[PDB]
């Protein structure tokens, strides 16, 4: 009762059950960038 | 990752030549 207000949000979101795909998206944009820079490396070199 | 490793090999086999010199 006395816990401050974020992991409030924290709980409702968990009883959403979307508490797993925030850990999913952000484990994807990660993953995202880095193959966007490869994704642009192969363009330069394409070009060669 | 594997495209990318493609592209690698790929790297390797143009930059082959012969000179006979």
């Amino acid at each position: 009762a006395t816990a401050p207000d974020s992991q409030r949000l924290k709980l409702l979101r968990e009883v959403a059950g979307t508490r797993v795909y925030d850990e999913r998206k952000e484990e994807s944009i990660s993953l995202m960038k880095e193959t966007e820079g490869k994704r642009e490396k192969i363009n330069e070199l394409l070009k060669y | 990752k594997y495209l990318l490793a493609d592209c690698n090999e790929a790297f390797i086999k143009i930059k082959m030549a012969f000179r006979p010199g």
